[PDB]
């Protein structure tokens, strides 16, 4: 059996910096290991197909080296196009293959004030028996946002919805929407409804209120 | 070549039928059938490949465009030579040149050695000086394989065993099991290879 | 120029059987080699088995000998995984890869194939459109989208217009919600300018049942 | 039956590299031998080397030993001729002939192409027109035709009418020059009368300075 490890399991840096990371093995396996990249989606590529040799196609920005079974891979100068997932794995065996664990990388990005939208709720949704509360932000860093809710006042707490994306290479943003959904009989028993916003980007948490008769 | 020391082990030697339809399968000294019913002190395991003819230059007591310079077998040696085809394993379309074969040097070796040096090999009669150039010759050559070539010239893996019979304490031979120890009575007896009859 | 085809998606029930198939073209198939890659959501990657369909051979990992079985045909240059048994621990995406042995692997890969197998049935979805109201943007933009919390399995496709638009399109990841059931949404962005003739006629398409569902959004408004 | 095909011809400076294809169809490639032969205009003849695929053999002419390259691909069924580097000595034509070695090495054979090393350049050919009086002359029916003055080098294409006019015609191979250059005639023999009807024109296309040009005959007056 042959085992990896992988250093750190994660790290964060901004542009124009020098990234490393390391990957090591339980006994020498004789430089032959390889790395792979692969980005949110679908298909993981080549990257560096030897000890230090780079495959055709690929900007200078990248260098590694390693024997025995201590390996390095390091990126000179970061770029904001570089948001992925990194192994590495080792052949000797004609067919005992494993890849390692896992690299994670964030960028820095100065902190910036959310953008908030708030939407109504359809006559479709009436139709089918619910009532939602879609409240959207955007272009908000880093991941400190959090979003309560207030029904005629009230403290709610855990029951809702959220669906927040991955980092935007763009404006180191992760779009969210939030919801807190309730049935007929719980919507129009009251009146007011509003999302609380929390940041720490923010100069304040902010909170949003509709009343139900602005409908 | 490279070579590789085993030791300290329980070995079976059926599991080698395994592999596809060999090319060269031959032992010198030991009947390959039986090898399961000896012991052993220390095995030394070499490996390398080489062009589909010259297979045949891996024998004792032979010369040839190996035996000269890169690898000479003892005219004294005992032990198995296997050899198996690797068209399907070692080629690409474009043409690998990542092998290297030995030239010239001044004179053969011994058995049992190796040589790296990258001298110059003065062919002319002017001194090159470390200058390569016209009669200055590199010593080492590579070869070429693509998969549409002859059998004749495609890439042969080749493997090489060497044996002791019995000289020092052994340590690897078959799962033979053991059993309890009976002494003052006429008895047959068998250690480590060593058959006899007789009164312990 | 190497391209490689999958089958499609599939959903099933466990005490059953399946197969895929991964093509390729474009270069003399029978002098490479082809490998196959699970990946289950949560985890890294993990090797199955390969095969050369030139000269019928097969290798198979110390995890997984004889569980799974692989072929190929070489008069239409294609390569077969197939199943025996089901069960209920065999959900993941499947890659097919090409490859060769002397230099390098993964120069090219396949686009990704699914599988989901449960003892549960699928459902319907249900979408419900949304549009911008009188609460828009004061600077111009607005937003209109769709969200679909009735359906399984998953993925699904959305389009906004006759095609979706080239730009300004987002959607969010998707979320299983406490009735054994999941849910997602996907938004477009518009200016007034644009929005002034715009309308969307939006759809969407989903493979667990195939029914294609439409209808025209224009923007609204909360009056009086 | 069989169709065999070369490429055209080529002029190269010093120190170049190049590259030969003779294309064959109709019969099993894989069964038959390809040969090359050389010719330089003038004098005779020299073999050049022969090749055997399937089994990937390869034999070499004496003095030609090291100095060329022979090769073949059985999946397009070509032979292909390689140079290492161009010398100035090898202004000639080269075939390519199928050849079994038993009985007959004769059967069937291409058209040949033209190599040529140089380090000057082209010359544009120009052609001018040479026409009949408007009178009858002595012969009833008079010359006519064309004439093409200095260029450098061969070879150089012509037609008349789009080739509709062959019969008759008679051309004078090109000569040196003391100027250094090459130049030609081609001349019918037709009635005066014969050129208001319908027209006479040539075109004449020079490959190495790939131009065009054309050249219309008409009656000429008893001018002094």
């Amino acid at each position: 059996d042959i085992q990896m490890t992988q250093s750190p399991s994660s790290l964060s840096a901004s542009v124009g910096d020098r990234v490393t990371i390391t990957c090591q093995a339980s006994q020498d396996i004789s430089n032959y290991l390889n790395w792979y990249q692969q980005k949110p989606g679908k298909a993981p590529k080549l990257l560096i197909y030897d000890a230090s040799n780079l495959e055709t196609g690929v900007p200078s920005r990248f260098s590694g080296s390693g024997s025995g079974t201590d390996f390095t891979l390091t990126i000179s100068s970061l770029q904001p196009e570089d948001i992925a997932t990194y192994y590495c794995q080792q052949y000797k065996i004609l067919l005992t293959w494993t890849f390692g664990q896992g690299t994670k990388v964030e960028i820095k990005r100065t902190v910036a004030a959310p953008s908030v939208f708030i939407f109504p709720p359809s006559d479709e949704q009436l139709k089918s028996g619910t009532a939602s509360v879609v409240c959207l932000l955007n272009n908000f860093y880093p991941r400190e946002a959090k979003v309560q809710w207030k029904v005629d006042n009230a403290l709610q707490s855990g029951n809702s919805q959220e669906s927040v994306t991955e980092q935007d290479s763009k404006d180191s943003t992760y779009s969210l929407s939030s919801t807190l959904t309730l049935s007929k009989a719980d919507y129009e028993k009251h009146k007011v409804y509003a999302c609380e916003v929390t940041h720490q980007g923010l100069s304040s948490p902010v909170t949003k209120s509709f009343n139900r008769g602005e409908c | 070549w490279n070579r590789k020391r085993i030791s300290n082990c329980v070995a079976d030697y059926s599991v080698l039928y395994n592999l596809a339809p060999f090319f060269t399968f031959k032992c010198y000294g030991v009947s390959p059938t039986k090898l399961n019913d000896l012991c052993f002190t220390n095995v030394y395991a070499d490996s390398f490949v080489i062009r589909g003819d010259e297979v045949r230059q891996i024998a004792p007591g032979q010369t040839g465009n190996i035996a000269d310079y890169n690898y000479k077998l003892p005219d004294d040696f005992t032990g198995c030579v296997i050899a198996w085809n690797s068209n399907k394993l070692d080629s690409k379309v474009s043409g690998n040149y990542n092998y290297l074969y030995r030239l010239f040097r001044k004179s053969n070796l011994k058995p049992f050695e190796r040589d790296i040096s990258t001298e110059i090999y003065q062919a002319g009669n002017k001194p090159c000086n470390g200058v390569a150039g016209f009669n200055c010759y590199f010593p080492l050559k590579s070869y070429s394989f693509r998969p549409t070539y002859g059998v004749g010239h495609q890439p042969y893996r080749v493997v090489v065993l060497s044996f002791e019979l019995l000289h020092a304490p052994a340590t690897v031979c078959g799962p033979k099991k053991s059993t309890n120890l009976v002494k003052n009575k006429c008895v047959n007896f068998n250690f480590n290879g060593l058959k006899g009859t007789g009164v312990l | 120029e190497v391209q490689l085809v999958q089958s499609g998606a599939e959903v099933k029930k466990p005490g059953e059987s399946l197969k895929i198939s991964c093509k390729a073209s474009g270069y003399n198939f029978a002098y490479y080699w082809i490998g196959w890659v699970r990946q289950m959501p949560g985890k890294g990657l993990e090797w199955m088995g390969i095969i050369y369909p030139g000269d019928s051979d097969t290798r198979y990992s110390p995890s997984f000998q004889g569980q799974v079985t692989i072929s190929a045909d070489k008069s239409i240059s294609t390569a077969y995984l197939q199943w025996s048994s089901l069960k209920a621990s065999d959900t993941a995406m499947y890659y097919c890869a090409r490859g060769e042995m002397t230099a390098v692997f993964g120069d090219y890969w396949g686009q990704g194939t699914l599988v989901t197998v449960s003892s549960a049935s699928t459902k319907g979805p249900s979408v419900f459109p949304l549009a911008p109201s009188s609460k828009s943007t004061s600077g111009g933009t607005a937003a209109l989208g769709c969200l679909v919390k009735d359906y399984f399995p998953e993925p699904v496709t959305v389009s906004w217009n006759s095609g979706a638009l080239t730009s300004g399109v987002h959607t969010f990841p998707a979320v299983l919600q406490s009735s054994g059931l999941y849910s997602l949404s996907s938004v477009v962005t518009v200016p007034s300018s644009s929005l002034g003739t715009q309308t969307y006629i939006c759809n969407v398409n989903h493979k667990p049942s195939n029914t294609k569902v439409d209808k025209r959004v224009e923007p609204k408004s909360c009056d009086k």
